[PDB]
């Protein structure tokens, strides 16, 4: 064979790429990044219609002031939360204040290259690569409302607006598109809402997409699904007026 | 640095053999000839010194060898192999047996002791299996005269008599004729000695063929006198002197 | 019996007014009743607008001021040159000296 | 050749190559440019940052590591991560054990012997980032070019990712020139960003888009981005 | 692939092809040793060379100085060999300090021997390509001659030589003791049984040597060491008379 | 000291480790849960190829893991004894810590996380099972239905079937399970859960094990009689048509 | 069937380490260093290939002090040579820590043989690609050692590896038979610089830097010391004067 | 370095199967056969022995046969060593559990205990699995005489009658066939003997090519009792049964 | 130290136990119950050292519920208390031994008999028609040997602990603030509500 940690001759590992690719077949998750908040969307994607939907759990509370969506392999998120999570309250503690933003997924960043098989480096031993992105969208005082993308390979870019999954490139020239600087949060949310409405295979209902969002002033939410409804109704509303 | 082969080199192929196992018992096939015969009054084993230079020392190099003053091997296969076994099968009848009872292990025991390290050579990361198999001799108050086979598999089994290597099916043959129940130590050295010449290209005689035996005890051997209840040891090796007195009687 | 312990004497003081802070102390540093020095430092600027006195052992003060002006300085590598604010220096500083419970730094600190 | 001798660190090609270590260089010639170069007073780092969209923001590839020394990149970022967390590892003890700050020569073979140890073992793959590192110590300016092979070396200027070729002539003939700008900070960097503009077939350095380091006599290392570099394009 | 011939497993013949491997190894000098037995000493000579005039002739040896009493010469790569000389010198330190007495030449080519038996069996180590040939005057058995190889083999000798033209000088011991009818060479000075050596290696190979064309080591009772250009010199004009 | 990483990526971005342990979940005798107002239902099929079997002592197919909480399987049956296991003495460290039982929820997510692990951790493969794990909260009336899979996800079903023909069983499930209208007695519950399994057993009076489970800890394991009740009533209202 | 040279401690069938024969392309591939043996010391010389006038004159010093009184130079891979070297400072102190004398020249040579010759043994590791010349002096006299990727090693009168390295051997072995009593250290200096010069025709595209160190009795008090100002200008002077 | 070597025994074929698992089995079909029959009032092992010589010592051998507890033993197919080490910690489990409990152990208890040890190396470690499938014949008074298998997997399931080894599916119609619920011990005997002598590959079934035991209620005590058949014993059971 | 009293009468076990906590100078509580049920016939109760007592007790709840869930079985009272007593055996030659007293009540459900087992931290175990730890013998071994039948009823078996306890309030110097009394038999675990009264 080959291993984990092998170079390809293009100069990129091969195990980071590939984990690319199964993050293309994940379920699309749309954060937007906005001056009255962050709001973070994705699609549930239930592989059958005797599952319940509602413990299809693709977007999970940090902190109060930090919340993440995640696409890809999902199971393979749980630990990343746990140790994001883990950061933030260990921040708290040691410094009696919230951790920023940018901190925290750099925090979560440093797990990604922490696989091999015995190697060169230190004492990390985890035997793949993750096989999931995420979006990390919170609030700070420092920087304000800030959305991540946290990749597989360690990096992670700061984001106006940001999808990921297998609805990607089609909703970010989507987004390239909408987003503006002076955006509010109810625009926002709806914008979220037509893009996947857009890119999934299913009809948008308020069962198969989920909304969240975090702000200063009332922290990261995940809305209900009776709040979902009523934001998708008032979309179908608003584009059948021209 | 640092053994990173941990993972088997003995494995399973699609027809159920274990190829490595396969392969030394073809390394043993080749070994010089070796055989044991169990008499009702003793035990005895054989095999040729095949010395590899006349300008060797044969005498210091056995292929027979004491394990407890009452249980002795000899072997068919890879030498280099065997030296280590009977070290670590010393030590174990040591370390498994006399510091914890105060008297040296019966014969099977001590062969399942071997046995033991074969079988995990066959199993553990990063080994080969030993390329011999062993006979071993022996006796203990409790279960009498005894012999035993252990192979590169760790598989050990009793015999009334048997040869392992290089023509092993022949003097097999040659045993299952002349084997009785009712054989008395010399006629057994006899029959081991006969056995034996079949096997032997060369000189036959006292200096190129190796034979011990497990008899009486040998108070003359103990080394020490006052305590009764020790008698010395049962294993003794026959001298080139002892060998070539037996083969006029041939 | 060796005694990991000592006394350099000394005595600080600090006052929080209404818009600024004064943290003071003498400069002697004694051992039983001879003076080591009359004059040596005892109340340092730590950085982020922040003063620290560790009074008692001075080997111990100085080992704790030099490990909390470490820690200002890594603050900054991992939160991007935030500030470090007064609350968060002493809940910082808690965790110093707690995590010599078994083998206290034998001082009384002020910052 | 190729083929069969690529497959980790622990393997000579039949010419003597490393190849996974070339590999690793690899990665470093498709990273973003980056420029340092030094006069006798300062040390100036200026880079291109690459954003992913026009939606994202441009990835940063300047760390500091102490007060008198810091580092550009190109190549794999976390690998830079580490690396110039080691580094600041290395300063910190210096000033701690020794109260001394760490020459920028020991920096280099700091390095040099960290990422050497990679290349030599089975398991562990090379690092795949480049380092332009600048300091100000007992001795002057330097300016020092890491090589994830583990070469280190101390030059004048170089330059180092795609095109970077550009950069390294224009500072190769620029040299008596810029080794005087000798107590103008504003001068040397103008100088960088010059040579920096020598790799761009791209596109126009921009105010999200540049980023300059310095450090020298009077100087703690220093990072500008933003408004802060609006005075040099 | 052939994954049998790169690690220490077993061949379908049942062979361990790395060992094999490894003795030709052992050849890649192209130095001849011997060594003989006297009444009380014993006696190792090897082929010098020094192909290069940039070389210091006073640092090209393979003959080491194991023990007060024990010494051994190598036929094998010099690395190889010096990690075996390092090891055999440990050891012999290591028995004298646990066991309160020299430890035998014999015994030493055992525990030697046992070394080389794991590489044999365990894949991650390599066998070593070289064989041991260890002499001393030991204080039970006499004059003593062990040699090992890298198959874990050893055995003791009345007189042994090893490398490429190993069964020249063999034939010719061989017939010499085949005429003699004892097991070792019957001089009463160590100074003869040197010149017993040369001359069949001479006679054996069909050469003259120069005193740089040699290497000698003794052991006697209590000493083992090496003979100096002009110790071997004496010997050399020594031969040429009466001859 | 043995790390080798068995799950890895391969170029189209799978884990064949992980796809291959499916493969055993696919290859196992199927299984089933479905949720009623007031209960869970689990049902199992056992093979036919040799029925020499001593029923007493094999193990069940089904096991409790506490007195509130059960778990059935489909694929190997040797790896499903290390999650059990894992899981039993959870459930046991939960009480003493948390000084409540677990929540079905958080039981699943427990052996989820384990399932996760080794699928990226050195030297070891993947388990080859996917689990239903059924039981009621302590204090709460509501039942719960989790399965998880050799990736570690789970997730809550109405009514869910893995192994063998899962496929048919399944189809039958989803037209004939009405959301609105759960099954409102243990006895339609077990009746839909032994009709679904008639798709696939054929002819299984004793080839079918039944487990329910009621509110506050009343688990009870079916006797060959009552189930076999149950099928010869689901034949004869086969045949009015 | 083949692939003897895919692993490194693998015997091929007529014996051969093939990694370690390909670790000695990466020497033979590398800048040319020399070392000469003078009748109280040794000295070190080495060329440095300037790849760039950008490359800092006299400051990328090839060159390595082990203790106080052994001189290191090397050809193949940079890094490890520098790796040999913090092996050999370590094995240098531990011996003058355990036994008060600073390390002999021989016992030197042996520890940094060893441990090159270790990195034979597995396939978890990979050999040395450089050669090592190497020498100082010590209680009794001036030594001079080459230690090649097998961790073969000898005592030299005079040695040379890399690119080089066979105008070097020829230019050496003259010496050795023009002045069969001995050399003094100020003339190996400046036949140093001389031999380094002569062997950069192979090189002869790029320029180059001339380095030198020696150790002698005499003339540094027994402690290696690097050829600085006026000794470094005279050699060089020497070395242009006798290239044509 | 190592990787290459690895056989890598702990994974998935893409059917989903455990190569080494399957091909440790295969291994074990060529074994001699191993016969338990479970009755109201005891339970039978019979197994072939495979290969022997007129030279084998009949009166000190067991290659199929051994005792776990006072009141447990199990029948062997597959590679006699292996057995022994599996053989040797299944008998440290039961006196653990004497040791802890002051109680015998259960049969199922040990059973299961055995079979995690199997899986074990089919799951991590890198090792090659045991060859060996183990009836295991015991008693406790939970569930009276019971009788288990278990094989490389370390998959167990319980039974009124079973074979491992060779021929196990002509053994297990034969005894299907046969076999009914309120059979006595001495019938069993009769039908476990009948059945390996209709299905051997030997000429014929001798003394000297089985091994023989019954866990019976002892007749004549009120506790039970292990009967492991000396070879005359067995001698005189064949002829009783009509095989003479 | 606190008062752990047991009898074993013809059909069950009775175990009593004082209520009082006091830590130094004050009672902090009268209503402590020290006792755990580790399995629905088997019942332990518990004094010694401060937290150990709870830690161990609850230690031993949890490995018996495991074990219980494990096999689908209960352990006998005699296999209970091997496990307990080997645990405290451990647990006396450990860094900081478990300084625990216990009796285990047990009606073991195969054999149809109550069974009292006595083991103080040391792992000495003995199995005794009545028991108590401490100084708590002291004071009622002597009414206990008088009265004691083992045909008694569960009813005799109370009046008899009644007696006990009337002794150990006149004569022992501390107020243990009452006992609490648990009955265990074929039928389970119960507790009388009334000792205050009855």
């Amino acid at each position: 064979d080959r291993g984990v940690s092998t170079f390809s001759p293009e100069g990129r590992l091969f195990q980071v790429e590939y984990s690319l690719e199964a993050i293309k077949l994940g379920s699309t998750a749309i954060g937007i990044a906005t001056k009255e908040g962050v709001v973070l969307g994705v699609e549930k994607r239930a592989t059958s219609p005797l599952l319940e939907s509602d413990s299809i759990e693709k977007i999970v509370e940090i902190d109060r002031h930090i919340g993440c969506a995640m696409s890809g392999l999902t199971a393979d998120a749980r630990s990343m939360i746990e140790h994001a999570r883990t950061a933030a309250v260990t921040h708290n503690l040691y410094y009696d204040e919230d951790i920023n933003v940018e901190s925290l997924t750099q925090s979560v960043c440093d797990l990604a290259l922490r696989f091999g098989e015995g190697a060169s480096g230190e004492e990390r031993l985890m035997s793949r690569p993750f096989g999931v992105a995420l979006l990390i969208a919170g609030h700070d005082a420092d920087d304000g409302y800030q959305l991540f993308h946290a990749e597989p390979s360690g990096t992670f870019y700061r984001y106006n607006a940001k999808a990921i999954g297998s609805g990607s490139e089609g909703a970010q020239a989507e987004l390239l598109n909408e987003w503006h600087s002076s955006l509010t949060l109810k625009e926002a949310e709806l914008l979220v809402l037509k893009i996947l409405k857009q890119v999934m295979e299913e009809k948008l209902d308020e069962n198969n997409a989920q909304l969240s969002c975090i702000t200063k002033q009332d922290g990261f939410k995940i809305y209900d699904n009776e709040k979902t409804a009523e934001l998708i109704k008032e979309l179908k509303e608003k584009e059948a007026a021209e | 640095m640092t053994d990173r082969y941990s993972f088997s080199l003995t494995t399973f192929s699609p027809s159920g053999k274990l190829g490595q196992i396969d392969y030394a018992l073809t390394a043993v096939k080749q070994g010089v000839t070796s055989l044991g015969i169990k008499a009702t009054n003793g035990v005895v084993i054989a095999t040729e010194k095949k010395s590899s230079s006349p300008l060797a020392m044969s005498e210091t190099l056995s292929k027979v060898s004491l394990l407890t003053p009452d249980i002795g091997a000899v072997y068919s296969g890879m030498g280099p192999d065997y030296r280590v076994l009977v070290d670590k099968s010393r030590k174990v009848a040591h370390t498994s047996y006399k510091r914890i009872y105060g008297e040296y292990p019966p014969t099977k025991l001590l062969v399942s002791e071997v046995a033991k390290i074969m079988q995990e050579a066959t199993q553990s990361g990063g080994v080969r299996p030993f390329g011999v198999s062993l006979l071993i001799a022996g006796h203990d108050e409790f279960n009498g005269f005894s012999l035993y086979q252990v192979d590169p598999s760790g598989s050990y089994f009793p015999w009334k008599a048997t040869a392992i290597g290089k023509g092993s099916v022949a003097a097999k043959t040659f045993l299952e004729k002349r084997w009785n129940d009712e054989l008395e130590l010399e006629d057994a050295i006899h029959i081991a000695l006969l056995t034996l010449k079949e096997s032997v290209e060369g000189e036959f005689n006292g200096d190129t063929i190796e034979l011990a035996i497990i008899g009486d005890e040998n108070p003359d051997l103990l080394g020490y006198t006052g305590i009764p209840t020790d008698k010395g040891p049962r294993f003794r090796k026959l001298t080139s002197q002892e060998i070539n007195d037996r083969l006029e009687a041939l | 019996q060796f005694n990991p312990y000592g006394d350099n004497g000394g005595t600080i003081l600090g006052i929080a007014g209404e818009d600024f802070a004064v943290l003071a102390g003498d400069t002697r540093n004694i051992t039983d009743y001879s003076i080591n020095s009359r004059y040596e430092p005892k109340v340092f600027d730590c950085g982020d607008n922040i003063v620290m006195s560790a009074n008692g052992f001075a080997a111990d003060g100085d080992a704790l001021v030099k490990r909390f002006k470490n820690s200002v300085k890594w603050y900054h590598f991992d939160h991007n040159d935030k500030k470090l604010s007064i609350n968060s220096a002493a809940r910082n500083i808690q965790h110093l000296l707690y995590g010599k419970r078994f083998f206290p730094y034998y001082v009384h600190t002020i910052i | 050749f190729r083929n069969n001798y690529d497959g980790d660190t622990v393997t000579f090609s039949p010419t003597g190559r490393l190849f996974q270590v070339e590999y690793a260089l690899e990665a470093i010639k498709q990273g973003s440019v980056t420029v340092g170069l030094r006069s006798n007073t300062h040390a100036v780092l200026v880079a291109l940052k690459r954003n992913a969209d026009e939606l994202s923001s441009y990835q940063k590839k300047i760390i500091k590591c102490d007060e008198h020394m810091g580092l550009s990149l190109a190549g794999l970022a976390p690998d830079a991560r580490v690396l110039s967390n080691y580094l600041r590892q290395q300063c910190n003890y210096s000033s701690l054990v020794f109260n001394r700050k760490l020459a920028v020569e020991r920096a280099g073979h700091l390095l040099c012997d960290k990422a050497q140890k990679n290349t030599q073992s089975y398991g562990g793959r090379p690092y795949g980032v480049g380092l332009l590192i600048i300091g100000y110590d007992k001795s002057g300016a330097h300016l020092l070019e890491f090589q994830p092979s583990g070469n280190v070396t101390e030059l004048y200027g170089t330059a180092i990712g795609a095109r970077s070729q550009g950069a390294k002539t224009y500072l190769e003939r620029t040299l008596d020139t810029f080794i005087k700008i000798d107590g103008n900070p504003d001068e040397l960097i103008k100088a960088g960003v010059e040579a920096i503009s020598q790799s761009l077939r791209d596109e126009s350095l921009t105010v999200d888009n540049l980023s300059i380091a310095i450090v020298g006599k009077d100087t703690p290392f220093t990072i500008y981005d933003g408004e802060a570099v609006a005075k040099y394009i | 692939a052939g994954y049998d011939r790169h690690i220490t497993i077993f061949s379908p013949e049942g062979r361990l092809y790395q060992v094999e491997y490894a003795f030709k190894a052992t050849n890649q000098t192209n130095i001849n040793s011997l060594a003989v037995r006297g009444k009380d000493c014993t006696v190792v000579i090897s082929q010098k060379k020094v192909p290069d005039k940039l070389l210091d002739p006073t640092t090209v040896s393979y003959i080491f100085c194991i023990s007060r009493t024990i010494g051994m010469v190598v036929n094998g790569p010099i690395p190889d060999a010096r990690n075996a000389a390092l090891r055999a010198k440990a050891e012999a330190a290591e028995f004298r300090y646990k066991y309160g007495y020299d430890m035998p030449c014999d015994v030493l080519a055992k525990r030697m021997a046992n070394l080389s038996q794991i590489y044999t069996q365990r894949a991650y180590m390599r066998p070593l390509g070289v064989i041991l040939t260890f002499v001393s005057v030991d204080e039970e058995l006499g004059p003593s001659i062990y040699k090992t190889d890298p198959a874990g083999y050893y055995v003791g000798y009345k007189a042994t030589a090893t490398g490429p033209k190993q069964q020249e000088i063999t034939t010719n011991l061989e017939n010499h003791f085949k005429k003699s009818k004892i097991d070792h060479i019957n001089e009463e000075s160590w100074e003869k049984v040197v010149e017993f050596a040369i001359t069949h290696m001479i006679d054996a190979l069909g050469t003259e040597f120069s005193k740089n064309d040699l290497e000698v080591g003794v052991a006697t009772k209590d000493k083992f060491f090496t003979l100096s250009a002009e110790n071997i010199e004496e010997r050399l004009v020594a031969i040429a008379e009466q001859d | 000291g043995y790390d080798r990483a068995l799950s890895i990526f391969s170029p189209d971005g799978h884990i064949f480790q992980v796809e291959y342990a499916l493969e055993a979940v696919k290859r196992g005798t199927c299984a089933v849960g479905v949720k009623g107002k007031n209960c869970v239902v689990l049902g199992c099929e056992r093979r036919s190829t040799l029925k020499l079997q001593d029923t007493r002592i094999t193990p069940s197919k089904v096991s409790k893991i506490d007195s509130h909480v059960v778990l059935s399987f489909s694929g190997l049956n040797a790896d499903s004894r290390i999650l059990i296991e894992k899981a039993r003495v959870e459930a046991q460290s939960h009480r003493l810590t948390l000084e409540d039982p677990v929540t079905v929820e958080y039981l699943t997510r427990y052996v989820a996380g384990v399932q996760q692990r080794y699928t990226q951790s050195g030297g070891v493969r993947p388990f080859g099972v996917s689990t239903l794990i059924a039981g009621f909260d302590p204090r709460d009336d509501e039942p719960k239905l989790y399965q998880t899979e050799p990736s570690g996800i789970y997730s809550s079903w109405s009514a869910q079937t893995i192994g063998r023909n899962s496929k048919t069983v399944r189809e039958f499930l989803e037209k004939n399970y009405d959301r609105k209208e759960p099954p409102a007695t243990v006895e339609e519950c077990v009746k839909l859960t032994v009709r679904s399994l008639l798709e696939v057993v054929q002819t299984g009076a004793k080839n079918i094990e039944i487990t329910v489970v009621k509110p506050d800890s009343d688990i009870v394991a079916l006797s060959s009689e009552e189930i076999n009740q149950y099928v010869t009533q689901i034949e004869q209202e086969k045949q009015e048509q | 069937g083949t692939g003897y040279d895919l692993s490194n401690s693998v015997f091929s069938p007529d014996g051969r380490n093939f990694q370690v024969e390909y670790a000695v392309k990466a020497v033979e591939n590398g800048t040319t260093s020399i070392g000469i043996k003078c009748n109280d010391g040794v000295v070190f010389a080495v060329e440095k290939l300037i790849t760039s006038k950008l490359l800092v004159p006299q400051k990328n010093v090839k060159i390595q002090v082990v203790d106080r009184h052994i001189g290191c130079v090397y050809s193949g891979l940079i890094p490890d040579g520098r790796h040999l070297v913090n092996r050999g400072r370590e094995e240098a102190a531990s011996f003058k820590k355990l036994y008060k004398t600073p390390i002999p020249i021989p016992a030197f040579a042996d520890r940094l043989g060893q441990y090159v010759q270790a990195h034979t043994l597995y396939n978890s590791v990979r050999p040395f690609g450089v050669s090592t010349i190497f020498g100082g002096v010590d209680k009794n006299g001036a030594h001079l050692y080459m230690l090649e990727p097998s961790g073969s090693y000898w005592g030299y009168k005079g040695a040379a590896t890399g690119k080089g390295r066979q105008s070097a051997k020829a230019e050496l072995e003259k010496l050795v038979d023009h002045h069969p009593e001995g050399l003094s250290a100020r003339e190996a200096v400046k036949q140093a610089a001389k031999i380094i010069y002569l062997a950069h025709e192979d090189n002869k595209e790029k320029d180059f830097e001339l380095e030198i160190s020696w150790c002698s009795l005499s003339e540094t008090n027994g402690l290696h010391k690097f050829v600085k100002g006026d000794l470094l200008q005279e050699a060089i002077d020497f070395a242009q004067k006798e290239i044509n | 370095g190592s990787r290459r070597y690895d056989s890598r025994t702990t994974i998935f074929s893409p059917e989903g199967r455990l190569y080494q698992v399957e091909y440790a089995l295969e291994s074990i079909s060529h074994a001699g056969t191993a016969i338990g029959i479970m009755a109201s009032d005891g339970i039978v092992l019979a197994a072939e022995r495979k290969v022997t010589s007129t030279l084998l010592e009949q009166d000190t051998s067991t290659e199929k046969l051994y005792k776990l507890n006072d009141k447990i033993a199990v029948a062997v197919a597959g590679l006699t060593a292996d057995a022994e080490i599996l053989i040797n910690t299944a008998r440290i489990h039961a006196q653990n559990y004497l040791k802890t409990y002051n109680e015998d152990i259960p049969v199922e208890i040990l059973v299961r205990r055995l079979s995690d040890i199997k899986q074990g190396y089919t799951q991590h470690g890198g090792l090659r699995p045991f060859g060996v499938s183990f009836i295991y014949a015991g008693y406790d008074d939970r569930y009276g005489y019971q009788l288990y298998t278990s094989n490389p997997s370390g998959n167990y399931t319980g039974w009124k009658a079973i074979s491992v080894g060779a021929n196990t599916s002509a053994a297990q119609t034969l005894l299907q066939m046969d076999y009914k619920d309120d059979m006595k011990v001495d019938d069993a005997i009769e039908l476990a003997l009948k059945t390996l002598s209709k299905t051997t590959d030997s000429s014929a079934l001798t003394y000297d090519r089985l091994e023989f035991a019954t866990i019976r209620k002892g007749a004549n005590d009120g506790e039970v009792y292990q009967k492991i058949f000396k070879p005359q014993e067995i001698k005189d059971i064949l002829v009783k049964t009509g095989i003479t | 130290m606190d008062i752990i009293l047991g009898i074993r009468v013809q059909d069950s076990v009775i175990l009593a136990s004082s209520k009082a906590v006091t830590r130094g100078i004050s009672v902090l509580k009268d209503s402590d119950d020290k006792t755990r049920q580790l399995s629905p016939h088997t019942l332990m109760s518990f004094a010694g050292e401060a937290g150990d007592t709870v830690q161990f007790a609850e230690y031993i709840q949890a490995n018996i519920q495991l074990y219980s869930i494990r096999e689908d079985y209960e352990l006998s009272p005699q296999a209970v208390s091997s496990f307990v007593r080997q645990e405290l055996a451990k647990s006396i030659r450990s860094r900081r031994p478990y300084q625990v007293n216990v009796l285990i009540g047990g009606y073991d459900k195969k054999k149809n008999k109550p069974e009292l087992y006595q083991i103080d931290y040391l792992g000495t175990k003995v199995e005794l028609p009545y028991g108590a730890h401490g100084y708590s013998g002291f004071y009622t071994f002597s009414l206990l040997d008088h009265h004691y039948r083992p045909d008694m009823t569960t009813e005799e078996g109370l009046d008899l602990l009644k007696l006990c306890v009337q002794e150990l309030e006149k004569r022992m110097p501390m107020d243990f603030k009452g006992v609490i009394v648990k009955i265990v038999d074929k039928d389970g675990i119960r507790q009388v509500d009334d000792f205050q009264a009855q």
